[PDB]
């Protein structure tokens, strides 16, 4: 399957590029998917290149791009006709699949999330510039819902995120954190038994200590419910 | 060690034999006023044969001290308990038990 | 977007391709109190000098407008 | 008495012989009872007809794709019910009895298809991409029951639906269904006639296994014929090329290849029978 | 307090989610969790919680769900799973039932009557909390049933009175919180079967004359539809029991009427229908159309069943209520619409319900009732564990328990009707699905798919035919690890071979692409190495590769004593179109170098495996010999017979195999006293492949070849003469010489 | 076997290899190229059988440019050739 152009002067005569109908169907949807992937990739690459230790860090551009990406992957709402909801869900699934199988971005989105070395919201903010350090919750929740809707369709990448078991333990934390990504991962799909069995005694005890340390979050109980039977397939399996 | 604090006297001389069952209506509670178990509210008394290890050693030894119709108030040191492991899900590890058994009849 | 065409630095056109929309007269202002769209035009009307026009981006899906903000690295009364 | 196989033998007597009374019953009766016009609302759409809601449920279930058609029993039962309701069909009044029968059939077809029955059939056909399950058989039976006599209204509705939705998977599913159609398969008969000893002595199963689904193929081709009956020629021009859609397939050509296949199979069967004297009953049935 | 939470937030939500966690942690059946949670919530607490009228709706729903999921959730699920089965024993009370109650015969009460179907066993336990065991079975203790029976109907009468009064203040919030948990608990209690007799009569008097005439929201409508479905299921069960009684009396009557008229040429000899045709062929032939005067009762009871009912019963009320519900307004929640129309069609197609319930009906004798109950409990446990990590031990125990049961082999049709085939198939799919290395490797489900199923059932032209459907999936996933082929190599191929063991029709029905697949899997073993028992790495075990494929092909191509020509043609064509073995004697050719292959094998046997290569070659030549066309047994003129014979003869080298068949590494083995090497060394039946190929292809066509060979097993004959010791080579050499029937030609 | 640019952190680091590999990349179309014309006015014509057009990958900014060894291996947007980037379409017949 791995070939090359080569073909000095005259190559092989039995060679013809059969064009495919990419106009329509894919069309404007896939075009703006590719363009948004391009723009987001370039922008966040410039950010993380600038994020390598303390030109000034963009902030307003970050907020604008994050809000646009939130609006891009928005749920299709419920106060609509069934066929419109189905069309919107299919379009969103195509969006997620083209966002994933291409330049994944989600793996280096986690690299953007990696900058939790601040842990104070006051000292990194004023050594690196002005404000920031608080809109990280928007990043976490927004791309958590992105990953959730990405897997939600046809068992897309449950094993892709379950393979980051070390980073799953890293996401298992209690310091200015939201457990949305864990809840949506446990709710969406079991797939390979890893996604419902790598939660060992240590993970359960750490989540229980998250409940004990912080207040009654009322959301940890929901994911603990989801850590039990998920789709009915957990009938003593 | 049994630390019976009898609240109401009974027969005064009746002792449970080896081949006998102690019909009780125990409502044993854990420390800090926590009622982990209750046999009276189920409207069903408890049966157990003495000397067959069918009950915890503290409950068996406490029944071997009260008389017939003798309302009792027992306590259980972690020696006569579920051990350092404890009963899973209900009894915390290394905890004491407080019993307030009331033998209805001896058979 | 500067466009010199030196066959070595191509320009971009997707960010520049605009699609225009319903063209009305200035006395056709709409907005009688309240007003969705409910357009009353067949379409393909040729744009005449003085007609109020609407521009829409063929890629970004939005409409070119005059923002109510200011500055934009300028020092004047402009928008 | 331990091996009382009478409880299973009575199943053969009760499955179809006594089912004729119930088949003569219900069907049209329940079909007209559950659709008494606009009901009795006593209040714009008059809360929608119940079977309109049923057809909408079936259409939205077919719209929710899962890359595989399920085996819902409700589809089976109700497709059979509508097919029996719409297929009530010596020397009689050539201009009175015939016209009355045509008017009754048109009324029944209008009652069924006024609530989006054509869209349900079209979507169900477009869903199963070449899978020749019994759902496609029931859907094709409903389609030929709707298009019996070749109504222009249902043809126009299907044409405008396919034009406005740009459905490409429908024609691909039709091509796959016609490609997966069975054939005479002389080798199956050759293996079958060499049964236990001679003939079906064991009688374990009277399955055909030589001509798999003749009824399904006949129903599909009758549906295709009724789709272009009346010399509408708009379907005939559309079905050849489908110029509205990006992908073009020729169902006429595929029908020609299927005709080639069945012709070759029949010729091979005849030449295998060549030199023999008396046609047996099994060969007679297969030839018929 | 608890009622103070009706105005305070952040506590009602948290306690509701705590109740949800309590219910979910004890879901789909659990043992330790139920007994543990029986301490946090108690019987009087639950009674007071369901008793309160001012409780918030969320806490009411949570407490009802907790009570259902803790106390009454396992037996209800078991009964709902086993409802579709209709196992009926033989007792004097079973045949004493009537289809209609009396000569009035108006409708009959659905739930009121007599039932005798084999239901699962009711058995609760006690919490105790100071004892041993009581956890493994007999889930969370019996929250009292009589007080529940009284209180549920009492406050259900209260609830329907409040609903008829149309109050502005329900028990919880809206009327949904008032009605949904109540009807859920009522439905669970009804499907448990606790309600009966005068209590059920009062229930029918309450919900008919009923609350259906009132206005209900969507979930209440769904629960009422479920209740009506249960009522119709009970009616269908009553009809099935009446059919069982009729088919118990009439079968004996016709048995007498057929036994007396045995033979009293003839009238077509009755086509041997008296003795050689008394089977299902007679049952189909002994119809009620035209035979004797016995058909009067048959027609009478056919009419009795097909009175269109058991218009004049609950069916008209059900249909009218459903039509009114559809007429009232548009209906969302498509599950509700599906249930509505399913119930409507079921009411209008009672004959459909009868013809659905009939095939799964069975009549078991009254002497094996306890054994059948035990087997049914084991199947219930298997179905509960269906679709693990440590549940594999429980499944192994259940399969072992179902092994040692008389009902398995004495009633194979009942076993097939109970549908354990699909259960075991789903279990195996869940176990091996995922790839990698089949982490939970313990292949007993293949032994059960094989073994007693398709051995003791004896197919009856039905069991092996049903097993033939999953043949493609069985042969596709040729996994490794089963102890049946000694070491690993084929876990499901034993099942595949047992599917087509001794069924000529199934062997004929085998498709060419499956054989092409198996040929490809055999050709995939194009490798050789000097390790002990390596497959891809780690040569650890020093104790068969394509031999299992060859054995499966042998079973597929040779049924009874006969060689299927249609399978043999494609098998030999695909064998010669891709050479498999690595024969060093041929060297230049693809393989089949039998001149030096066995010599090299017997040389490497006494070297640092062993019988593996020799057994593989023996299996190959045995498959080829069984693949040969029958020499003048059926056809001897011409046509695809001399062709295949010449093709087999071409492999010259196979013409002269005397140096291999009559070879003398005979090895007395035990000899005087010791060295009985069973593991390493040629078997006495290893030359059975040689003699089978010779007899099938060449044979002793003239006595000149026999004289050239003189004694076929001359050195085997010397070994047999020297065997005059035992417990040695002689034990199998006797069988090898007994298979040498070719002197009798 | 459509033209493909590597990804999974292989892109934007090498960003030169033009893989002639198909498979799952086809319908999950990372392999997509947007063409641009030299002319501005009436740029989006119906395109005759032969006319030059520049090519840019939809995910990577590396414009398709040809090297001296009869291979493309891509090139940056700011560095393009005058005859190795034209890529005039070819009619049904070869030899110009």
């Amino acid at each position: 399957i791995q070939r090359k152009a080569i073909m000095h002067h005259e190559g092989h005569m039995d060679d013809g590029l059969n064009l495919s109908r990419s106009q329509h169907e894919e069309s404007r949807t896939a075009r703006v998917i590719r363009s948004t992937v391009f723009l987001f990739n370039r922008f966040i690459r410039g950010l993380d290149a600038l994020s390598k230790k303390v030109i000034d860090l963009p902030i307003e551009s970050v907020s604008l791009s994050l809000q646009d990406l939130i609006g891009y992957f928005h749920p299709p709402d419920e106060h609509l006709e069934h066929e419109d909801k189905q069309n919107r869900l299919r379009a969103l699934k195509n969006r997620q699949n083209l966002f994933q199988e291409e330049g994944m971005i989600n793996l280096v989105l986690e690299c953007i999330d990696r900058l939790h070395v601040y842990s104070s919201a006051a000292h990194f903010a004023d050594v690196a510039g002005r404000e920031a350090g608080e809109s990280w919750k928007s990043i976490l929740n927004s791309l958590y819902e992105l990953l959730a809707a990405l897997i939600r369709g046809n068992r897309k990448n449950c094993a892709q995120f379950s393979g980051s078991l070390d980073w799953l333990i890293s996401r298992l934390e209690r310091l200015e954190a939201s457990s949305g990504i864990l809840e949506v991962l446990h709710c969406v799909l079991v797939e390979s038994p890893e996604a419902l069995n790598i939660i060992k005694e240590g993970h359960i005890k750490s989540i229980i200590s998250l409940l004990d340390k912080h207040g009654r979050n009322h959301k940890v109980l929901d994911v603990l419910c989801s850590l039990c039977v998920c789709h009915g397939v957990a009938v003593r399996s | 060690g049994v630390e019976i604090e009898t609240i109401s006297p009974g027969d005064g001389r009746t002792f449970p034999k080896k081949g006998q069952t102690c019909v009780v209506h125990y409502t044993g509670m854990l420390q800090n006023g926590k009622k982990f178990d209750s046999s009276r509210d189920r409207n069903k008394p408890f049966k157990f044969r003495i000397g067959k290890q069918e009950v915890i050693k503290g409950f068996e030894e406490g029944a071997a001290q009260m008389s017939l119709g003798q309302r009792a108030k027992l306590t259980c040191t972690p020696d006569v308990a579920y051990g350092a492991t404890g009963h899973p899900g209900v009894i915390p590890p290394n905890a004491t038990l407080i019993f307030d058994v009331e033998l209805l009849n001896l058979e | 977007e500067s466009t010199s065409n030196s066959k070595n630095v191509p320009p971009d056109l997707s960010i520049c391709t605009f699609v225009l929309e319903q063209s009305l007269s200035v006395r056709a202002l709409q907005e009688m109190l309240a007003n969705m769209k409910t357009a009353q035009g067949g379409g393909h009307r040729t744009l005449l000098y003085g007609h109020a026009i609407l521009l829409r981006h063929s890629y970004s899906g939005m409409y070119l407008c005059c923002l109510s903000t200011s500055r934009s690295s300028t020092d004047k009364l402009a928008f | 008495p331990r091996h009382r196989a009478v409880n299973l033998f009575l199943q053969g007597y009760e499955k179809s012989w006594i089912e004729t009374e119930e088949h003569y019953f219900e069907d049209k009766l329940i079909e007209d009872l559950a659709k008494p016009g606009a009901e009795l609302p006593e209040e714009a759409m008059k809360r929608v007809d119940p079977l309109h809601q049923l057809i909408l449920l079936f259409s939205r279930t077919a719209l929710t794709e899962k890359c595989k058609l399920e085996e819902d029993f409700l589809y089976m039962a109700y497709a059979d019910i509508m097919a029996k309701s719409c297929h009530d069909e010596e020397e009689v009044k050539s201009f009175e009895e015939k016209e009355m029968e045509k008017q009754k059939l048109l009324y029944q077809q209008a009652r069924l298809h006024d609530r989006g029955a054509a869209e349900m059939v079209l979507q169900t056909i477009s869903a199963s991409k070449g899978e020749t399950g019994p759902m496609v058989a029931a859907t094709l039976k409903l389609g030929i029951a709707i298009l019996n006599g070749g109504n222009s209204t249902v043809q126009q509705k299907m044409l405008d639906y396919l034009k406005e939705k740009k459905d490409v998977g429908f024609f691909q599913s039709l091509a796959g269904l016609m490609q997966s159609c069975s054939v005479l398969d002389l080798n199956a008969f050759e293996r079958q006639n060499k049964a236990e000893g001679l003939g079906m002595v064991t009688e374990e199963g009277s399955g055909e296994k030589v001509l798999q689904d003749d009824e399904f193929t006949c129903d599909l081709f009758r549906f295709l014929q009724l789709l272009c009956e009346g010399h509408n020629s708009d379907f005939q021009n559309y079905l050849r090329t489908q110029t509205g859609n990006n992908t073009t397939v020729n169902i006429i050509i595929s029908t020609v290849d299927y005709l080639l296949r069945v012709q070759e199979s029949i010729s091979d069967f005849y030449w295998y029978y060549s030199g023999k004297d008396i046609i047996d009953e099994q060969g007679q049935r297969n030839f018929s | 307090d608890i009622l103070e939470l009706t105005e305070q937030e952040e506590l009602l939500q948290f306690h509701y989610h705590t109740l949800r966690l309590y219910s979910a942690v004890c879901a789909l059946g659990n043992h330790r969790v139920a007994h543990a949670l029986c301490s946090h919530v108690d019987e009087p607490q639950l009674l007071y919680a369901i008793e309160n009228k001012y409780m918030p709706g969320l806490l009411r729903a949570g407490y009802y769900d907790l009570l259902i999921d803790i106390h009454l959730s396992s037996y209800a699920t078991a009964r709902l799973m086993m409802n579709n089965e209709f196992i009926v024993p033989m007792t004097e009370e079973t045949k004493s039932i009537t289809l209609f109650p009396d000569e009035n015969k108006k409708h009959g009460l659905p739930g009121i009557g007599l039932s005798t179907s084999l239901r699962p066993r009711m058995r609760f336990s006690s919490p105790s909390f100071v004892s041993i065991s009581n956890d493994c079975y007999q889930y969370s203790p019996e929250f009292p049933l009589d007080i529940l029976k009284a209180k549920t109907i009492q406050m259900l009468t209260e609830a329907v009175k409040e609903g008829s009064l149309h109050a502005r203040d329900p028990v919880g919030g809206t009327t949904e919180f008032l009605f949904v948990p109540l009807i859920k608990l009522f439905y669970t209690l009804l499907i448990m079967g606790i309600f009966h007799n005068e209590d059920l009569k009062h229930i029918l008097q309450l919900i008919e004359p009923g609350l259906l005439q009132m206005k209900l929201p969507e979930p209440v409508k769904l629960q009422m539809c479920l209740l009506l479905q249960y009522l119709c299921d009970c009616q269908v069960r009553h009809r099935i029991e009446a059919i069982v009684a009729f088919s118990d009396d009439f079968v004996a009557k016709l048995q007498d009427n057929q036994r007396f008229r045995y033979n009293e040429l003839l009238d077509f000899h009755e086509d041997l229908m008296t003795h050689c045709g008394i089977e299902l062929d007679e049952d189909g032939s002994l119809d009620g159309s035209n035979d004797l005067t016995i058909r009067g009762r048959l027609l009478d009871l056919v009419e009795k069943v097909t009175y269109l009912k058991k218009c004049s019963s609950l069916q008209q009320l059900i249909s009218e209520t459903m039509v009114r519900w559809a007429q009232e307004s548009v209906i969302e929640d498509p599950e509700l619409v599906r249930a509505m129309f399913v119930l409507l069609h079921r009411q209008y197609d009672g004959i459909g319900g009868l013809v659905r319930a009939l095939p799964k009906t069975y009549t078991i004798n009254g002497v094996s009732v306890e054994d059948t109950i035990n087997l049914l409990a084991s199947l219930g446990q298997i179905r509960s564990l269906l679709s693990g990590k440590e549940e594999e031990k429980l499944m192994i125990r259940g399969l072992g328990d179902i092994m040692n049961n008389k009902v398995f082999y004495q009633h194979p049709n009942l076993m097939r009707a109970l549908g354990m085939h699909e259960t075991v198939m789903e279990v195996m799919v869940n176990v091996l699905g995922g790839g990698e290395s089949k982490e939970i490797t313990f292949p007993k489900m293949v032994a059960n798919c094989c073994r007693f199923l398709c051995y003791f059932c004896r197919i009856s032209r039905q069991n092996q035919k049903a097993m033939f459907d999953h043949l493609s999936y069985l042969l596709e996933n040729s996994s490794v690890g089963l102890a049946s082929p000694a070491m690993r190599g084929s876990t499901p191929l034993d099942v595949a071979a047992a599917s087509v063991m001794d069924n000529n029709e199934l062997a004929l029905a085998l498709r060419e692409p499956d054989l092409e697949k198996v040929v490809r899997y055999l050709a995939g073993c194009g490798l050789q190495s000097c390790q002990m028992l390596v497959s891809k790495g780690y040569p650890d075990i020093g104790w068969v590769e394509g031999e299992r494929y060859l054995d499966f092909l042998r079973f597929a191509v040779f049924c009874n004593g006969e060689s299927v020509e249609e399978n043999a043609n494609v098998v030999v064509r695909l064998l010669i179109r891709r050479p498999e073995c690595f024969g060093p004697a041929l060297r230049g050719e693809g393989g089949n170098g039998l001149l030096a292959a066995m010599e090299e094998a017997i040389k490497i046997a006494e070297d640092p495996m062993g019988n593996a290569i020799m057994t593989f070659y023996a299996a190959l030549i045995d498959l080829l010999g069984r693949c040969a066309p029958e020499m003048h047994l059926i056809h001897a003129g011409k046509g695809e017979a001399i062709r295949i014979r010449s093709i087999l003869r071409s492999l010259g080298d196979l013409v002269g195999v005397i140096s291999i068949a009559f070879q003398m590494p005979t090895i007395a083995k035990d000899g005087k006293v010791v060295e009985p090497d069973m593991s390493a060394g040629f078997c006495p039946d290893h030359k059975a492949a040689m003699v089978l190929f010779l007899d099938r292809v060449y044979g002793i066509e003239v006595q000149d070849f026999l004289l050239h060979l003189l004694e076929v097993g001359f050195l085997p004959d010397l070994r047999a003469a020297a065997s005059l010791s035992a417990t040695d080579m002689a034990l199998a050499l006797n069988r090898y010489l007994c298979t040498a029937v070719l002197p009798l030609l | 076997e459509c033209l493909t640019v590597p990804s999974g952190e292989h892109g934007e680091e090498q960003r030169r290899t033009v893989h002639y590999e198909g498979g799952a990349v086809s319908v999950h179309a990372r392999s997509l190229w947007r063409l641009e014309t030299l002319r501005v006015a009436w740029s989006g014509s119906h395109i005759r059988w032969g006319q030059p057009f520049r090519l840019r990958h939809v995910t990577t900014g590396k414009y398709l440019s040809l090297m001296e060894d009869k291979n493309l291996l891509l090139m940056d947007k700011e560095k393009a050739d005058v005859k190795s980037t034209a890529f005039a379409f070819r009619s049904s017949k070869e030899k110009l």
